[PDB]
RNA sequence: AAUUAUUAAUCUUGAACGAGGAAUGCCUAGUAAGCAUGAUUCAUCAGAUUGUGCUGACUACGUCCCUGCCCUUUGUACACA
């Protein structure tokens, strides 16, 4: 019953980790579920989408919880 | 499955071998005599899933 | 010693009684020993007691009683509490 | 014009089953910007319903005994468990999490009684006060331990788990526990 | 007077232990639990005791079922009971 977490980003993966934008909700444990990546490879990815401002903050962050959510 | 209310009108005493359960009166408009689990006072409301049976008397 | 001025039992003027049988252990107990219970009970209790007069015909029923007349020996009657166990003055009081 | 955590109303919120009403209390005086008020409330028997009844969920958060007295923690973890509760099925996070109340407790269970020296498992009937001890308890141990050792935080299985009971899905901890103790009462009287 | 290494400091090594069977303890409010600290012994050594404060729940508002102690009635061939 051992996951088998992925440590970073093939070129095939490239594209597809990007979708995760489109997302309702937005955290390091559902995206990392949905594509099995690690949760350091999720808060990475959250970084780089916040800064170019394709994802929206749903509230104040902390350092324990960083939900986020789709612009529109 | 279907919940029926009653109102509580009066405590009478508690049974049990470790006094854990409580005596009561209630009505819906007739009268029942009901045995309760858990704290209760006077104009509770009790939500009776069998409706023909009673208890005996302390 | 010679705690009961009976004996423990009700004869007099008379040689021998002939005896009866427990009705919960089976002992043989003499008659005018035994202590004599007579119960006029009820078929069912007062709950389903009602639910019988609502499925009847006759649309007036009395269910009948019962009538039993146990007997019992001394010890088989004082362990089920027909009979308890009193001080040395309250023996004496019957009825 | 007063908000829990400065954001949600409570001003048009209602119980709808006239049998709790009386027993969860979101109104005068139960109106708090903040779950934390250093109150006094097992004092009397009955001052436990009168305690705002977000306040009482942040009381069970911390159990275990490496949590004990740790009470701010337990009230961020509930804050962000009501944002993600808002921003997934759009509502009043404070109306599902009443939702959830009305529905968690069992309504009735089963006692041993030796009325006649014979000793059955007959069932009773329960109070609405113990109904809504039983629900804030059965909540809070199935998100604890749908936690342990997992990837989830505490917030995210809390939120979780509030939706699922207050939408009667036998996928939260306190519904299934509420079909087992009113299957075995039905069973027994 | 430091070997059977008093105590401290630095760099390496990196064992059992994935919440514990039959059983069993202490607790009803600023209490349980968690967290530290003063003092005693003291040339040098607290994983102990005795105090002090900080954060701060759930559950009951009862009962004689289990275990003890007390009271009344009753039986005794026990009185080192
Ligand atoms: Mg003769
Ligand atoms: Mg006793």
């Amino acid at each position: 019953e051992k996951l088998n977490h992925a440590v970073f980003i093939d070129k095939s993966l490239h594209s597809k980790i990007l979708e995760c934008k489109n997302m309702k909700v937005i955290t390091p444990s559902a995206i990392a579920e949905k594509y099995k990546v690690n949760l350091s490879v999720a808060r990475a990815v959250i970084n780089h989408l916040a800064d170019k401002k394709l994802i929206a903050e749903v509230c104040v962050q902390s350092h324990s919880q960083k939900l986020y959510t789709k612009v529109a | 499955e279907k919940s029926k209310l009653a109102k509580v009108e009066k405590v009478l005493g508690r049974t049990g071998s470790r006094g854990g359960v409580i005596q009561v009166r209630a009505q819906f408009g007739r009268f029942l005599i009901r045995n309760v689990k858990g704290p209760v006072r006077e104009g509770d409301i009790l939500a009776l899933l069998e409706t023909e049976r009673e208890a005996r008397r302390l | 010693p010679k705690k009961r001025r009976n004996g423990g039992r009700s004869k007099h003027n008379r040689g021998h009684v002939n005896p009866l049988r427990c009705s919960n252990c089976g002992r043989c107990v003499p008659k005018d020993k035994a202590i004599k219970r007579f119960n006029i009970r009820n078929i069912v209790d007062t709950s389903a007691q009602r639910d019988i007069k609502e499925a009847s015909v006759y649309s007036t029923f009395q269910l009948p009683k019962l009538y039993i007349k146990q007997c019992y020996c001394v010890s088989c009657a004082i362990h089920s509490r027909f009979v308890r166990v009193r001080s040395r003055e309250q023996r004496r009081v019957r009825k | 014009d007063i908000k829990l955590f400065k954001k949600w109303s409570y001003e048009e919120i209602n119980i709808a089953d006239l049998s709790l009403v009386d027993c969860i209390a979101v109104s005068q005086k139960a109106c708090v910007y903040t779950p934390h008020t250093a109150g006094r409330y097992q004092k009397k028997r009955f001052r436990k319903a009168l305690c705002p009844i977000v306040e009482r969920l942040v009381n069970s958060m911390m159990m275990h005994g490496r949590n004990n007295g740790k009470k701010l923690k337990a009230i961020r973890i509930v804050a962000y468990a009501f944002e993600i509760i808002h921003l997934m099925t759009g509502e009043n996070p404070l109306q599902v999490f009443v939702n959830a109340v009305q529905k968690g407790g069992p309504r009735e269970d089963s006692t041993r009684i030796g009325s006649a020296g014979v000793v059955r498992r007959q069932a009773v009937d329960v109070s609405p006060l113990r109904r809504v001890n039983q629900a804030i308890y059965l909540i809070c141990t199935g998100a604890r331990n749908a936690a342990f050792r997992n990837i989830k935080s505490i917030s995210e299985c809390l939120a979780e788990e509030i939706i699922n009971c207050a939408n009667e899905s036998s996928s939260s901890y306190a519904i299934k526990k509420k079909d087992e103790i009113e299957r075995v009462a039905k069973a027994n009287r």
